[PDB]
């Protein structure tokens, strides 16, 4: 029952470093190379290197040589990937991946869940929630100037979910994320029913509710 | 029985194109990449590219990306390489060689054709054959050298033989030299007993096939 | 190095159709290749290894073929769960990917426009949102105009994923204006162009 | 491209002795699949190349024990244990881990033999050639070893330069000697201006520089 469990998400400043772990289970750790692959948001797959967990030998992708380090601890069957001199570009999900067979196999049948690493000069902040006024009509909330990802949106504590779109966050030149949640509702209940956004940002503990009206 | 076969030679003009071929056996055509390798006269081997016959997948050396185009004809199990906009620098021997397939190859270029000579000629000029005779004071009762000066010809090659092939031992036909002329010149020499000079005929047979020129020069003291 | 060229970049098909993806390994003499499927929020999943071998638990409608360094992944009778991104792979190299998308009937966007909140103006900045809702295909060009002044560089778009039920998209384009730049302006508009619109549609409000 | 630097370009070896050829890749040529694709090829004179060693140290079909390959990463060595005359040719290293494949410079194996001084012969220009307009004076150095030789033309005791062109045979496969020609080209006008024509040869095997001469007419 092969399993690869990675550490949790991270947030780092430029020039810093991050160390991701990958704990393996269900097979002889030393009998399979461990590879690392990342994926910048909305981008393709990018190989970073492998490590031979039985010897500690490594191969690093040309792109990252000089600021990437891969190690292991056979006792606890854990592989590590440290990425240093961090840049904004390095914002991505980092995966550990294991070949299907021994030695120099590149068929990645086993993957970790991934470890998101955000690299940014920004500091934690709470979102600025604003209403999207009705001119079928559309209601909505604007979650502005927040960091880091993620933020959740709910409408009326889950009472209203049909026709609800929470848009993928967008990173502004400020370095802060901003998204908008909208919902299409019949003009019938514009005056009858109330609408509010249960916006919540766990990192900065900002739970906020804004109600919308004409 | 051979696994790859190539024609002998091609005479071609600058700016033109030439299409070299490489006949393969079914055994090789089924499973091997077909590679082409350049060898300029006297220089080393240079890999051009290769092609997988089953798919016409191609790989190239960037230097030959525009010079060389690789194809195959499935019915004849023949690999082709077209060389475009020919120049003097494309004068060379081009080899065919197979490479095993798989998750990359494993052994290497284990079977080579015999190569096709390509000569790019702007002019066709036959040679002048002058005698290199042993002079007045050649030590009598010793060994003497005589030869033939094959001067001012273009393109290579010229074949030189002595007495229609009967005289081989000690023959030294030197590598051709390109002159400021832009023409080729060489000498073929042989050593013989001095006492044979008044008696035995010595003829150099110089053949320059580019101009279909056969010349027999008698070398007298 | 090896150069993997995956095609097509995007593929729009209906369920039950046959999808054909291609990958070309240039500058390589390897005749084997792997394919992966990736859905949003999850790691890639191995589909095919060694060009034609299926991985464990992969349905028989997934087939892989290779000839030389030319490879194809074929999906017969596309199931709804098969619409995702697909990657080829040789050694360390991954193809650019192929977004396999559900094709549905052209649907025009119901356009909505919102002026900046007044609380946002108490904060000191203004952002005007323009929404295109439930439309198909994904391609759409949105334009802003301040008092009939085609603006550029100060807009930001966001597009949802394809809806799992109706297979449409929604788009969020937000204009960020300085409160100093905004209140000193009259009429701002949002002009939408879409394949299911006869002519472009405009939505506006005076400040 | 991966560059393959091969050392030496010329390798004098005596029959029965060991020859060792070195090749270095500008990059690591260990492939993604774990194999190292370095091969050693031999091209005998007038023949097509043939594969000797494959994957650093493995002999190809029909390759005798005395050929051995060693190395790791970027540093590779070919060794011929007891060189034989039939081993004469040009040896090439080759990397196939990266496309484009690349060959080394080539190492010419030269057979080391005892010193052999040349016999020098001089030839005056054709009487037939002289009517054409040019005058070619050929000086021959025959069956010598080693190949290093100094040829100097002296026209009426005056040295020459920019006037000559040399040509040297490939090492003989049987006696391992070289032969060399030096041609002094000149106009008929210049040729008839002077009287004495001599080539002075310097060589290890010669006690002192040998000179051979003729007087015009
Ligand atoms: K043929
Ligand atoms: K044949
Ligand atoms: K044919």
């Amino acid at each position: 029952q092969v399993q690869l469990v990675q550490s949790g998400a991270e947030v780092k400043k430029p020039g810093a470093s991050v160390k991701v772990s990958c704990k393996a289970s269900g097979y002889t750790f030393t009998g399979y190379y461990m590879h690392w692959v990342r994926q910048a948001p909305g981008q393709g797959l990018e190989w970073m290197g492998w490590i031979n967990p039985n010897s500690g030998g490594t191969n690093y992708a040309q792109k990252f040589q000089g600021r990437v380090t891969m190690t292991r601890d056979t006792s606890i069957s854990t592989a590590y990937m440290e990425l240093s001199r961090l840049r904004s570009d390095d914002t991505a999900v980092y995966y550990c991946a294991r070949g299907k067979n021994c030695d120099y196999n590149w068929d990645f049948q086993h993957w970790g869940q991934g470890t998101l690493v955000t690299v940014s000069s920004a500091s934690t902040k709470g979102p600025s929630v604003f209403p999207l006024a009705p001119s079928t009509a559309a209601l909505g909330c604007l979650v502005k100037d927040y960091f880091p990802e993620p933020v959740t949106v709910s409408w009326n504590s889950g009472a209203l979910t049909s026709g609800v779109h929470t848009f993928p966050a967008v990173l502004q030149s400020s370095g802060l994320y901003s998204l908008s949640s909208v919902v299409t509702v019949p003009s019938s209940s514009l005056g009858t029913q109330t609408y509010i956004c249960n916006v919540n940002h766990k990192p900065s503990n900002t739970k906020v509710d804004k109600r919308v009206e004409p | 029985q051979v696994q790859l076969q190539q024609p002998g030679a091609e005479l071609v003009k600058p700016g033109a194109s030439v299409k070299l071929s490489c006949k393969a056996s079914a055994y090789t055509f089924t499973s091997y990449w077909i590679n082409w390798v350049k060898q300029r006269p006297g220089q080393g081997l240079e890999w051009i590219g290769n092609i997988y016959p089953g798919s016409s997948s191609t790989n190239y050396n960037e230097k030959f990306k525009t010079k060389a185009t690789l194809t195959v004809d499935r019915s004849s199990r023949t690999a082709y390489m077209q060389l475009s906009s020919l120049t003097s620098d494309d004068s060379a021997v081009y080899y065919c060689a197979r490479l095993d397939s798989g998750d990359w190859y494993y052994y290497g270029l284990d079977y080579w054709g015999q190569g096709t000579s390509v000569t790019v000629f702007n002019q066709i000029k036959g040679p002048s054959v002058f005698p290199l005779a042993p002079s007045s004071k050649s030590t009598s009762g010793g060994t003497a050298a005589l030869g033939c000066l094959v001067k001012d010809y273009f393109p290579e090659p010229v074949t030189v033989s002595w007495n229609s092939g009967a005289l081989t031992s000690g023959v030294h036909t030197f590598p051709a030299v390109l002159q400021s002329s832009g023409l080729y010149s060489l000498s073929s020499v042989v050593t013989v007993p001095s006492s044979s000079l008044g008696t035995q005929t010595y003829i150099c047979n110089v053949n320059h096939k580019p101009s279909n020129t056969k010349v027999d020069k008698r070398v007298e003291p | 190095e090896i150069v993997l060229t995956q095609s097509p970049a995007t593929l729009s098909l209906s369920p039950g159709e046959r999808a054909t993806l291609s990958c070309r390994a240039s500058q390589s003499v390897s005749s084997y290749l792997a394919w992966y499927q990736q859905k949003p929020g999850q790691a890639p999943r191995l589909l095919i290894y060694d060009a034609s071998n299926r991985a464990t638990g992969i349905p028989a409608r997934f087939s892989g073929s290779g000839s030389g360094t030319d490879f194809t992944l074929t999906i017969s009778s596309l199931e709804p769960e098969d619409f995702a991104v697909y990657y080829c792979q040789q050694y360390e190299f991954f193809g650019q990917g192929t977004k396999l998308e559900i094709k549905r009937t052209v649907a025009a966007p119901s356009v909505f426009i919102f002026p900046p909140s007044d609380e946002q103006l108490k904060s000191g900045t203004a952002s005007v949102v323009c929404l295109l809702n439930n439309f198909y295909p994904r391609e759409a060009k949105v334009q802003w105009k301040v008092d009939n002044a085609l603006q550029s560089g100060n807009s930001q778009e966001s597009v949802t994923e394809q809806d799992s039920k109706d297979s449409t998209y929604s788009l969020s384009s937000t204009l960020t204006l300085s409160k100093a730049d905004y209140e000193k302006h009259k009429v701002y508009a949002c002009e939408v162009t879409h394949q299911g619109l006869s002519s472009p549609v405009t939505k506006s409000f005076n400040r």
